[PDB]
């Protein structure tokens, strides 16, 4: 059989994608061009009217210049895309300060990398034991085989110590898209053209003698940059939630039922949902919960949709 | 546009207290940012990015999509371990070409790449 270049992909880039334009609309537009793969969209930017930047990626065997020119001046909902041919990644393997290879920092970086994997595996539930069946309390997750016997190496330049560190960082970078040595995450990598693009690496051996003051300075600077990557989604206080006006679930359900139980005349009640006439106030109440059981729970979702927005501390808002 | 500290105090020119000036202004701040928050929700209600970030059904999908795609990258990593792509691989500039070959071998496997598909990297 013929072996394919799956690692290689040429791609477009889009500047202006309005927030009203759905992902499905951009996929539907780019599907008619053969050799289409996938569309990625950036986190919207509030300063630029919440417009998004896009990346349409293709199989390498395709005229990307023709696709760009053909797509040029096509406007989803009267909004110009303005596509361009996205460049290839050139400087793939970047580097940082050489001090990182020193044996005291290596021990410190194993501690931190192991702590990162422990956190990220638990948050994502990545090693779920039998994910189809429900989770019992006596069930445990499967162990990460990298994390087995790590603190043996910590306690009692070394090559065998670095091999343990590299398997931690290679895991972090390939699985969770965490570039360790740069102290940054590439969160939306799996949709972008370059699935696993940039990696950072330990530099060359320093020329001069490595000072112990400079060793402690690096380890201080490194951990201060890593702690932002372990950020919890900050929920506001329950006073602040009630002050800003968090909606109650069953109150809106009660407001929905009373609004859809209107009195036409004496002993004559009607609901706009079905349009069946009843002869009582709580006759229409029992009608809605039985017949329109899916509708009342759809209101509960719209309440949680408003509450989850309120709950977030750093909400999207106008600058 | 929001009112400054002076502009709000101009409205209540009658019983101008020292302590109660900051009380009614901070009550105005909370009720102003209440309506501004509410106006944002109604404006960006039906948009997909906002739906995706906060709506119960849509947030349930993206957790399921991401966790599925994240498992694909794990099975790639574990395949690279057992096949033997991390054997003689150190994270140094001296082995920069070896890292690029590995990352391409990873991305091949991510795209449903077979052991035959890896032969082109030689």
């Amino acid at each position: 059989c013929k072996p394919r270049p799956l690692h290689k992909t040429c791609s477009l880039f889009m500047r202006n994608i309005a927030p009203n334009i759905s992902r499905a609309e951009i996929i539907s537009l780019c599907k008619r061009y053969p050799g289409f793969m996938r569309v990625a969209l950036s986190e919207p930017q509030p300063e630029r009217r919440f417009f998004r930047r896009g990346w349409v990626t293709f199989d390498r065997s395709v005229n990307i210049k023709e696709i760009c020119w053909n797509l040029q001046n096509i406007r989803l909902r009267e909004c110009e895309l303005s596509p361009g041919v996205n460049r290839d990644l050139t400087r793939r393997v970047r580097n940082i300060n050489g001090i990182t290879q020193h044996k005291q920092i290596v021990r410190n970086d194993i501690k931190l990398a192991a702590k990162l994997i422990h956190t990220l595996d638990d948050r994502t539930q990545l090693w779920a034991s039998e994910p189809g069946t429900p989770p019992l309390p006596t069930s445990l997750p499967s162990q990460n085989p990298i994390l087995k016997n790590i603190t043996d190496y910590l306690i009692e330049r070394d090559e065998k110590l670095i091999k343990v560190l590299d398997k931690l960082l290679l895991y972090l970078r390939i699985v969770h898209s965490l570039d360790y040595y740069n102290t940054c995450e590439y969160p939306n990598e799996d949709e972008m053209p370059n699935r696993c693009g940039i990696i950072h690496v330990r530099g060359p051996m320093p020329p001069n003698r490595i000072s112990h003051g400079e060793v402690l300075e690096w380890q201080k600077t490194f951990e201060e940059k890593l702690t932002p990557l372990l950020s919890v989604r900050e929920s506001l206080s329950e006073e602040e939630a009630q002050k800003m006006g968090r909606k109650d679930p069953e109150q809106e359900v009660e407001k929905f039922v009373t609004s859809n139980t209107q009195e036409l005349g004496k002993d004559k009640w009607l609901c706009p949902l079905s349009g069946k006439k009843f002869k009582g106030p709580e006759f229409v109440r029992k009608h809605i919960f039985n017949k329109h059981a899916e509708k009342i729970e759809e209101v509960k979702k719209e309440v949680a949709f408003f509450n989850n927005f309120l709950t977030d501390a750093k909400r999207p808002a106008l600058p | 546009v929001m009112k400054t500290f002076k502009e709000f105090l101009l409205s209540l020119d009658d019983s101008v207290d020292e302590t109660e000036a900051v009380k009614r202004y901070n009550d105005y701040k909370l009720d102003f940012r209440r309506q501004q928050m509410q106006d944002f929700f109604l404006a960006h209600k039906d948009e997909e990015w906002f739906r995706s970030k906060y709506h119960p059904d849509e947030v349930g999908k993206r957790r399921q999509e991401a966790r599925g795609a994240l498992q694909n990258r794990l099975r790639v990593f574990l395949s690279l371990m057992e096949t033997g792509w991390f054997d003689n691989l150190l994270l140094d500039i001296d082995k920069a070409d070896a890292i690029v070959k590995m990352l391409d071998a990873a991305v091949i496997k991510m795209e449903g790449g077979t052991e035959n598909d890896l032969r082109i990297l030689e």
